[PDB]
RNA sequence: AGACAACCUGGCGAACUGAAACAUCUUAGUAGCCAGAGGAAAAGAAAGCAAAAGCGAUUCCCGUAGUAGCGGCGAGCGAA
RNA sequence: AUCCCGUGUGAAUCAGCAAGGACCACCUUGCAAGGCUAAAUACUCCUGGGUGACCGAUAGCGAAGUAGUACCGUGAGGGA
RNA sequence: CAGUGCCGGAAGGUCAAGGAAGUUGGUGACCUGAUGACAGGGGAGCCGGCGACCGAAGCCCCGGUGAACGGCGGCCGUAACUAUAACGGUCCUAAGGUAGCGAAAUUCCUUGUCGGGUAAGUUCCGACCCGCACGAAAGGCGUAACGAUCUGGGCACUGUC
RNA sequence: UUACUGUUCCCUGGGAUUGGCUUUGGGCUUUUCCUGCGCAGCUUAGGUGGAAGGCGAAGAAGGCCCCCUUCCGGGGGGGCCCGAGCCAUCAGUGAGAUACCACUCUGGAAGAGCUAGAAUUCUAACCUUGUGUCAGGACCUACGGGCCAAGGGACAUUCUCAGGUAGACAGUUUCUAUGGGGCGUAGGCCUCCCAAAAGGUAACGGAGGCGUGCAAAGGUUUCCUCGGGCCGGACGGAGAUUGGCCCUCGAGUGCAAAGGCAGAAGGGAGCUUGACUGCAAGACCCACCCGUCGAGCAGGGACGAAAGUCGGCCUUAGUGA
């Protein structure tokens, strides 16, 4: 059905340097859920960008 | 939505409903105007007359 | 108690048009009609504007500004 | 936001109330629901004085002699 | 009476303003911790937003209603010579044109066939019927009288020829 | 006109003009009484508190019977009889005495209040009527004033908001191409031909597709590579699994065609998310708006021993300021 769906990091709203939600929309979920380790979040590396 | 005034009065002659010339039943605004004030069968509660009579 | 060139105040108040069509908007609260009054009328003495500094009833000209802003953020309108 | 209006509810007044562009505080200004008032200001059917790189006879007022005339229309009105 | 209209129902559903239990948000006396830079939670009150439930007609829904808007179907087979089908099977709608009339101010093909009229008549009258697309108060059929009506043939009368 | 947006007529609800009762019952109230079988037990343990005396002749325990509830274990309770007691840490039990109290929650009943709802109702304002009534110096059977009448009755009427609702009425639109117009087809992107050996190119000129799909059909590190003939082996069939010979890349590459690709871009495995963030010299196209490629750098990674490749998919459609 190819519905869009966006991914998201590990929020931790802080008083640090601009930290902030990092969505990355992607497509295709006609399945059960798919997380992925899209990275270069606010913090540099990342892992398990869910939803 | 809205209710209208329920206005205090004092009497001038016996009421076949509520009191014999003494009581202060807050009759209604649609009632003081016609039966009570045309027929002189009531007086409005003036703060002036109260503390002088 | 009738009359009036234009100017003025009030009430009612359009449309062709511009938007390259057109219903929000614009021509415009213009035109016109009615009602008053004056040589001028209306407004007017602060429940105002301002901005940590000051003003001091109204009414006009300049200028801020075709700026701020409003706007099918379109045509356009446009302060203080 | 201020500003005036139709319907219905409908405060307090100064150890108050309104405004400061929703609203809330603190501060600052002004204090409503009564009235009056000259000037600078817009105007011309007009009067007086003056001026014209304005016309001068199909121009200038439509009109340089009985010109809103003759004439035309029932009439508003048109008009040499 | 399927659709629409109208009328009568309106039991159930959707149903506006409005009313409203709550719930939420801002502001906020005072409260509290840290390097540096300021927040947070928060009485009251004042202002907001969302709102369970309630809220009529209307519509959905249910019946009557056609001199209310309107509509009135095809395909395939068989009969005593051959044919034409009295009679049957199928999808269909709400049903499938009744009586009369009919190539008709309605039939296109079309000067349709046939008869009468004419010497000869695509006009005309009477019929048949496959009514392209007639038809019952946007009435059907027929009518004596009447028509500065349209239409065909007559006798008389004539420069119409 | 069953085109769009609205207005008016009309219909309904809310508020205003708008009131007397006296009831029925919906939602808040506030005072009046039962309600309870976890098991150790004096035995159908109501939680939470004041908690050492209440309850009695304004007359109990006890038995005689009436009623109601019911898990026929017993509970509340009227009458009469009776006449000197039923009672507390007395121990059990998470929690206490049926001594007693405030109530109360487990829920249930009623006279008390708000606002409605409904019902009938009368009269004061409202609508309507009257040859009736009296007059002003005269009448007003010249409309009309006061007055009493008689009907109607807080409904209607008006005013405001809200929903529905007649093209009755208004303000407007209804595209262009089109080898005349209308009817028909067509309107954007991609590929091949016309396109005349760079690019570009027109026609209601000739052929087709697209408005996606893929967590992998992506990324890497590896390995092999199809077909279509013939020969073998049962059905097996012209064509299905299994071994040997020609081969031009005739196979495929998700979907159309063209160009491409057989150290493969063909197929299969291993791990993985680079279908990352900040970007970017220069180019190609080029009316503008758009669009396409991109060496290289930084961060942080995947794969790979390393070299290296990886910011989507063999390329061009799969998209709109």
């Amino acid at each position: 059905v190819k519905v869009i769906l966006e991914c998201t990091g590990c929020v931790r709203k802080s008083v640090n340097k601009g930290s902030r939600g990092v969505s990355r929309y992607i497509t295709q979920k006609n399945r059960h859920n798919t997380p992925s380790r899209l990275e270069l979040r606010k913090f540099c590396p990342y892992c398990y960008k869910h939803t | 939505k809205k209710v209208k005034k329920i206005r205090k009065i004092i009497l001038k002659e016996d009421i076949p409903d509520l009191g014999k010339k003494g009581q202060l039943l807050d009759v209604r605004a649609g009632f003081l105007r016609n039966f009570l004030l045309p027929l002189g069968k009531a007086e409005v509660v003036t703060p002036l007359l109260l503390k002088e009579m």
